[PDB]
Protein backbone atom coordinates (compact mmCIF):
# COMPACT_ATOMS: atom_id res chain seq x y z
CA UNK A 1 0.00 0.00 0.00
CA UNK A 2 3.48 2.29 0.61
CA UNK A 3 4.49 1.27 -3.22
CA UNK A 4 1.82 3.02 -5.00
CA UNK A 5 2.25 6.46 -3.38
CA UNK A 6 5.76 6.54 -3.93
CA UNK A 7 5.73 4.83 -6.85
CA UNK A 8 3.08 7.50 -8.71
CA UNK A 9 5.28 10.59 -7.61
CA UNK A 10 8.36 8.37 -9.40
CA UNK A 11 6.18 7.78 -12.89
CA UNK A 12 5.00 11.31 -12.88
CA UNK A 13 9.02 12.65 -12.43
CA UNK A 14 9.96 10.28 -15.39
CA UNK A 15 7.25 10.83 -17.46
CA UNK A 16 7.08 15.16 -17.11
CA UNK A 17 11.08 14.19 -17.68
CA UNK A 18 10.27 12.56 -20.78
CA UNK A 19 7.42 14.89 -21.91
CA UNK A 20 10.11 17.83 -21.31
CA UNK A 21 12.68 15.87 -23.59
CA UNK A 22 9.91 15.87 -26.44
CA UNK A 23 9.36 19.19 -25.59
CA UNK A 24 12.61 20.61 -24.95
CA UNK A 25 13.87 18.49 -27.97
CA UNK A 26 11.13 20.08 -30.23
CA UNK A 27 12.10 23.54 -29.33
CA UNK A 28 16.12 22.86 -28.99
CA UNK A 29 16.33 21.09 -32.63
CA UNK A 30 13.74 23.43 -34.01
CA UNK A 31 15.69 26.47 -32.29
CA UNK A 32 19.50 25.79 -33.14
CA UNK A 33 20.44 24.25 -36.28
CA UNK A 34 21.24 26.85 -38.41
CA UNK A 35 25.32 28.03 -37.87
CA UNK A 36 26.41 24.65 -39.81
CA UNK A 37 25.57 26.28 -43.04
CA UNK A 38 25.46 30.03 -42.07
CA UNK A 39 29.27 29.62 -41.36
CA UNK A 40 28.75 28.04 -45.07
CA UNK A 41 32.68 27.38 -43.84
CA UNK A 42 31.17 24.56 -40.90
CA UNK A 43 30.41 22.73 -44.33
CA UNK A 44 33.59 23.41 -45.57
CA UNK A 45 34.49 21.60 -42.42
CA UNK A 46 32.45 18.79 -44.00
CA UNK A 47 33.79 19.38 -47.20
CA UNK A 48 37.55 19.15 -45.28
CA UNK A 49 36.87 16.07 -43.61
CA UNK A 50 35.39 14.83 -46.66
CA UNK A 51 38.70 15.87 -48.90
CA UNK A 52 40.59 13.78 -46.07
CA UNK A 53 38.45 11.24 -46.81
CA UNK A 54 38.39 11.65 -50.71
CA UNK A 55 42.29 11.04 -50.07
CA UNK A 56 41.46 9.89 -46.33
CA UNK A 57 38.63 7.24 -46.30
CA UNK A 58 41.25 5.31 -48.87
CA UNK B 1 -4.19 -12.90 16.89
CA UNK B 2 -1.04 -15.06 14.82
CA UNK B 3 -1.73 -19.40 14.52
CA UNK B 4 -1.52 -21.49 17.41
CA UNK B 5 -1.55 -25.10 17.41
CA UNK B 6 -2.50 -27.47 20.28
CA UNK B 7 -3.22 -32.06 19.87
CA UNK B 8 -4.33 -31.88 16.61
CA UNK B 9 -5.11 -35.58 16.82
CA UNK B 10 -7.26 -36.55 13.86
CA UNK B 11 -8.48 -39.69 14.52
CA UNK B 12 -10.17 -39.54 17.91
CA UNK B 13 -10.56 -35.70 16.76
CA UNK B 14 -14.12 -36.48 14.85
CA UNK B 15 -14.73 -39.20 17.07
CA UNK B 16 -16.76 -36.61 19.58
CA UNK B 17 -20.61 -36.93 20.03
CA UNK B 18 -22.07 -34.20 21.58
CA UNK B 19 -24.04 -33.94 18.23
CA UNK B 20 -24.48 -30.54 17.79
CA UNK B 21 -20.89 -29.95 18.15
CA UNK B 22 -20.19 -33.44 17.17
CA UNK B 23 -21.00 -32.89 13.41
CA UNK B 24 -18.71 -29.64 13.79
CA UNK B 25 -15.24 -31.98 14.45
CA UNK B 26 -15.81 -34.11 10.83
CA UNK B 27 -15.85 -30.42 8.81
CA UNK B 28 -13.59 -28.51 11.19
CA UNK B 29 -10.76 -30.98 10.52
CA UNK B 30 -10.66 -30.31 6.62
CA UNK B 31 -11.35 -26.48 7.68
CA UNK B 32 -8.37 -26.66 9.97
CA UNK B 33 -5.96 -28.73 7.34
CA UNK B 34 -6.76 -26.48 4.53
CA UNK B 35 -6.34 -23.63 6.94
CA UNK B 36 -2.86 -25.18 8.37
CA UNK B 37 -1.57 -25.68 4.86
CA UNK B 38 -2.97 -21.94 3.43
CA UNK B 39 -1.05 -20.42 6.75
CA UNK B 40 2.08 -23.04 5.72
CA UNK B 41 1.99 -20.99 2.42
CA UNK B 42 2.64 -16.96 2.98
CA UNK B 43 5.44 -15.12 3.81
CA UNK B 44 5.23 -13.27 7.31
CA UNK B 45 6.68 -9.75 6.21
CA UNK B 46 7.35 -8.45 2.83
CA UNK B 47 10.62 -6.28 2.37
CA UNK B 48 12.26 -2.98 4.02
CA UNK B 49 12.16 0.04 2.18
CA UNK B 50 15.11 1.78 0.47
CA UNK B 51 13.91 5.42 1.66
CA UNK B 52 17.50 6.56 0.70
CA UNK B 53 16.34 5.89 -2.90
CA UNK B 54 12.86 6.30 -2.84
CA UNK B 55 14.05 10.11 -1.37
CA UNK B 56 15.72 10.48 -4.90
CA UNK B 57 13.18 10.01 -7.31
CA UNK B 58 9.98 11.00 -5.50
CA UNK B 59 11.43 14.12 -5.38
CA UNK B 60 8.59 15.39 -3.31
CA UNK B 61 10.61 14.31 -1.19
CA UNK B 62 8.78 15.46 1.56
CA UNK B 63 5.55 12.60 0.90
CA UNK B 64 8.81 10.25 1.29
CA UNK B 65 9.99 11.25 4.21
CA UNK B 66 6.63 12.16 5.82
CA UNK B 67 5.75 8.28 4.50
CA UNK B 68 9.26 6.84 5.15
CA UNK B 69 9.06 8.19 8.86
CA UNK B 70 5.33 6.83 9.13
CA UNK B 71 6.67 3.66 7.77
CA UNK B 72 9.74 3.51 10.01
CA UNK B 73 7.51 4.06 13.02
CA UNK B 74 4.44 2.19 11.25
CA UNK B 75 3.40 -0.53 13.75
CA UNK B 76 0.04 -2.51 12.61
CA UNK B 77 -2.02 -3.64 15.62
CA UNK B 78 -2.50 -7.22 15.79
CA UNK B 79 -5.62 -9.23 14.16
CA UNK B 80 -9.53 -9.96 15.96
CA UNK B 81 -10.34 -12.87 16.92
CA UNK B 82 -13.78 -13.88 19.41
CA UNK B 83 -13.61 -17.79 19.46
CA UNK B 84 -11.79 -18.32 22.64
CA UNK B 85 -15.14 -19.82 23.79
CA UNK B 86 -13.99 -22.53 22.15
CA UNK B 87 -11.47 -23.00 24.95
CA UNK B 88 -14.40 -23.65 27.34
CA UNK B 89 -16.80 -25.38 24.66
CA UNK B 90 -14.13 -27.73 24.86
CA UNK B 91 -14.23 -27.68 28.84
CA UNK B 92 -18.02 -29.13 28.61
CA UNK B 93 -17.68 -31.41 26.06
CA UNK B 94 -13.97 -32.03 28.63
CA UNK B 95 -16.20 -32.77 31.52
CA UNK B 96 -18.50 -35.17 29.22
CA UNK B 97 -15.12 -37.08 28.43
CA UNK B 98 -14.40 -37.01 31.93
CA UNK B 99 -17.69 -36.99 34.27
CA UNK B 100 -19.84 -39.30 31.55
CA UNK B 101 -17.20 -41.92 30.77
CA UNK B 102 -14.38 -41.32 33.18
CA UNK B 103 -15.96 -42.53 35.83
CA UNK B 104 -18.76 -44.48 34.53
CA UNK B 105 -15.93 -46.72 32.54
CA UNK B 106 -13.99 -47.03 36.14
CA UNK B 107 -16.63 -48.18 37.91
CA UNK B 108 -18.10 -50.53 34.96
CA UNK B 109 -14.44 -52.02 34.54
CA UNK B 110 -14.39 -52.25 38.57
CA UNK B 111 -17.45 -54.51 38.49
CA UNK B 112 -16.26 -56.41 35.42
CA UNK B 113 -12.95 -57.37 35.82
CA UNK B 114 -13.22 -58.03 39.13
CA UNK B 115 -16.47 -59.45 37.82
CA UNK B 116 -13.32 -61.60 35.78
CA UNK B 117 -12.32 -63.34 38.27
CA UNK B 118 -14.92 -64.78 40.71
CA UNK B 119 -16.71 -66.20 37.87
CA UNK B 120 -13.10 -67.72 36.64
CA UNK B 121 -13.83 -69.36 39.80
Amino acid sequence: EVKNRLDYHISVQNMMRQKEQEHMINWVEKRVVQSISAQQEKETIAKCIADLKLLSKK
Amino acid sequence: RKLALKTIDWVAFGEIIPRNQKAVANSLKSWNETLTSRLATLPEKPPAIDWAYYKANVAKAGLVDDFEKKFNALKVPIPEDKYTAQVDAEEKEDVKSCAEFLTQSKTRIQEYEKELEKMRN
